[PDB]
């Protein structure tokens, strides 16, 4: 547990074992001559053949899978499928918000590609936290964001209440209110086929990938003010990006031209290969000790240990229209994080390292001499209709007032 | 600007409660460019790079307990 | 141009010139076509992002972000698909009407052939064509 | 009577078992790849986008979309006692 000192080779110093990669699942604590390891709040530790696990409280995780015409849910605990959204076309990307309104329904955001002369869309739907299927039909809302062509990158910010998206054919990265009211262009120059986007509100940073002639992976401030390139060498077609918030705010990406999954730190200072022969990976997500990725050529979901250890397993076979895999759970995104904004901004408040800044929608500008107010009209929030909430297998019908109302199974009773 | 508020180099003033509260309000960041430390017991030493406190003897005992500095050769 | 396609099979899209606009199919079209309400490029990419762009000095801009020749502003005919070219301009006659009595007038301030009142499509962009009180 | 589907010409055609009468039942059939017939109805699969379509086997009227099933779909068969 001790190594010779460089200052005096006759003396002994303590190795920081926590600086080794994959030493422990969630958190490590250095001791003079030893180390200790622990799981953070919301997690528990359990024995297993490979050592201590970290396992999460709450209802077990689910996987969200967008096909071209449907979004479908898979339950790792029950190893079963459930039906969420259907009769769409050209779905590409998904992201979720866990409890935007306190009721037991999450909210889901998904992007739709342009079919032809018709433009694409960003759409908004309610996802029950509880067990449900086609008994609770889902309505859709459209954010009204015009002129979308190939919005193949979507991210959601739950602290600032914003949605971020990348479009390969507009060659822009844009942020809007989480209901589509105010729209801003953050990164407009030196982009070629932007493909994937991720956000970290705690650090106030956004990360994205480019898939064009010069493949690069970049990081910026969530307000766009600072920009940097974390990796440029050996990047092929970097098509998917994910973040681990418990293993020290670390970034993972997938490349289909090199059939590889790689990880870096948010400053670019340590680069590693986690999974080779990854079979043309196209999307990534990380939960607990495990890393899940999608294989594009043959429609498969694979999982491995996020530190590269051991062996890889095939979890599902879902047809080639599968574009993404997302992990759905309370503890994936830290809901507790608090918004720095203090209600000074008139239209947009956007996060940056250690605080916030005020922003005006596109085409508008600050009123002369101000840094918090804009020459633009106020837009009222767009609240969406109440969803079908019948919990225990009940079935919902829309009454003459178009309100959803439930009918129970013989074993249950109640309004919902 | 005045009446007991606090002022930013941008030509902008904010309530005094905002001045040192862990959130950069001025775009020039001068509200929190300097704030005093909040310390541990007299038998201990504090490091801000990790928000941590260690026994004072640790400050020079041939171990890098504080990663960015304030330990070993700098203090020794 | 020659029936073996040898003139085209090996070709790479050419770079667009100073007054041209480029489309994601790597095609070049005149800049004038951009935001002209016609999908000149099949993906409708020439009509993209129009609301944030400014307009050619010869052309009026519609609320929808689309450009129309300025001589067709306030002419009585809906040249903008949103009728914003006609919705806004000053009074035309001491009558206070925007349209002669030989014709029909709709709240879009658009002036329309009288016979068009109540036949199929609403010839007035939204201004109460086909209403039963006309029919 | 015999029916066949052609994806290079996007057509469904019918002949008699001796070849003596040939007809086009469905044009713009969207690259049809498999066929089956039951009662008044003809069912066929579209290969590029994974769809099952049905029309009247004599070509009459209009065509309907019955299912959307992913591109791995290779065939449609009709399962009933009185088919054979
Ligand atoms: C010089 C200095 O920072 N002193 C602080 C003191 O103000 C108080 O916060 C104390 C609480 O025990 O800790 C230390
Ligand atoms: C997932 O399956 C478990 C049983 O394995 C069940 O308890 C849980 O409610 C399921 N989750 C959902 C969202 O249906
Ligand atoms: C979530 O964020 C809160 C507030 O910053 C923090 O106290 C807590 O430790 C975080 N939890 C996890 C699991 O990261
Ligand atoms: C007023 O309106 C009537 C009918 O449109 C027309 O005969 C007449 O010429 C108009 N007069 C003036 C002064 O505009
Ligand atoms: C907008 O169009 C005008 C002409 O009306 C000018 O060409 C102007 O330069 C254009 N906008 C920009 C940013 O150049
Ligand atoms: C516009 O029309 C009104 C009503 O007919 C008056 O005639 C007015 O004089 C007109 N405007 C101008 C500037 O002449
Ligand atoms: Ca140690
Ligand atoms: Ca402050
Ligand atoms: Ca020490
Ligand atoms: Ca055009
Ligand atoms: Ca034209
Ligand atoms: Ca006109
Ligand atoms: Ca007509
Ligand atoms: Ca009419």
């Amino acid at each position: 547990g001790f190594k010779p000192s460089t200052l005096d080779k006759n003396s002994c110093q303590d190795i920081n074992e926590c600086e080794e990669f994959g030493i422990c699942p969630q958190s490590c604590r250095n001791s003079k001559g030893s180390y200790e390891c622990f799981c953070v709040d919301g997690f528990k530790s359990m024995s297993t053949h490979y050592g201590e696990r970290c396992a999460a409280d709450g209802s077990p995780p689910l996987l969200l899978l967008p096909e071209n015409v449907r979004i479908r849910k898979y339950n790792i605990s029950s190893e079963k499928f459930s039906e969420y959204l259907e009769e769409e076309e050209h779905i590409q990307a998904i992201d979720y918000d866990w409890d935007p309104e306190g009721i037991g329904l999450s909210v889901v955001y998904y992007t739709v590609l342009s079919q032809g002369s018709q433009f694409g869309a960003i759409k908004r739907a309610y996802l029950p936290d509880f067990e449900s299927g086609s008994n609770n039909p889902v309505r859709e809302v459209d954010l009204g964001l015009k002129y979308l062509m190939q919005p193949d990158g979507l991210a959601v910010d739950w602290v600032g209440r914003h949605i971020y998206w990348s479009d390969a054919k507009s060659q822009r990265i844009e942020v809007a209110t989480l209901d589509g009211r105010y729209r801003k262009w953050l990164i407009t120059t030196q982009l070629d086929q932007p493909a994937a986007i991720a956000v970290n509100p705690k650090l106030g940073l956004m990360f994205w990938t480019d898939q064009g002639k010069q493949p690069k992976i970049e990081s910026a401030w969530m307000n766009g003010e600072h920009r940097s390139v974390l990796a440029s060498a050996n990047l092929g077609w970097p098509n998917g990006l994910s973040i681990d918030y418990l293993n020290g705010d670390r970034i993972y990406w997938s490349d289909s031209k090199e059939d590889v999954i790689e990880s870096i730190k948010y400053d670019g200072t340590d680069r590693r290969l986690i999974i080779n022969d990854a079979m043309k990976p196209f999307s990534l997500d990380i939960f607990e000790d495990q890393l899940y990725w999608v294989a594009k050529e043959k429609g498969e979901v694979w999982r491995q240990n996020k530190f590269g250890k051991g062996n890889k397993e095939k979890l599902l076979v879902v047809n080639p229209w599968l574009t993404q895999v997302r992990i759905f759970h309370q503890l994936r995104y830290n809901q507790s994080v608090s918004n720095p904004c203090k209600q000074v901004c008139s239209h947009l408040c956007l996060l940056r390292p250690g605080g916030y800044s005020c922003a005006c929608p596109q085409g508008s500008d600050f009123v002369t001499g101000s840094t918090v107010e804009c020459d633009a009209a106020s837009e009222l929030p767009i609240t969406m209709p109440s969803p079908c909430r019948c919990m225990h297998g009940g079935s919902c019908y829309f009454d003459e007032n178009d309100l959803p109302k439930c009918k129970c199974s013989s074993g249950y009773s109640g309004e919902y | 600007c005045g009446s007991g508020n606090f002022r930013c180099d941008n030509g902008y003033c904010i309530p005094a409660s905002w001045r040192c509260d862990g959130t950069r309000d001025c775009l020039d960041d001068t509200d929190e460019i300097g704030c005093p430390p909040r310390s541990c017991g007299s038998g201990f030493f504090l490091c801000p790079a990790e928000g941590t406190c260690i026994p004072s003897s640790w400050v020079c005992d041939q171990d890098k307990d504080c990663s960015d500095g304030a330990d070993e050769q700098q203090n020794c | 141009d020659c029936g073996d396609n040898s003139d085209e099979e090996s070709c790479v899209p050419r770079e667009c010139t100073e007054s041209e606009f480029r489309c994601a199919d790597q095609q070049c079209i005149p800049s004038r076509w951009v935001c002209d309400q016609e999908n000149d490029c099949g993906d409708n990419s020439d009509e993209r992002d129009c609301e944030m762009k400014t307009c050619h000095p010869e052309h009026f801009q519609c609320t929808s972000g689309h450009c129309v020749p300025k001589a067709l502003a306030c002419d009585g005919r809906a040249d903008c698909l949103d009728a914003s070219d006609e919705s806004a301009c000053p009074t035309r006659f001491p009558n206070g009407t925007y349209c002669p009595a030989a014709m029909f007038e709709c709240k879009n301030h658009v002036c329309i052939q009288s016979f068009w009142i109540c036949d199929g499509e609403n010839d007035c962009v939204d201004g109460s064509d086909e209403e039963i009180h006309l029919c």
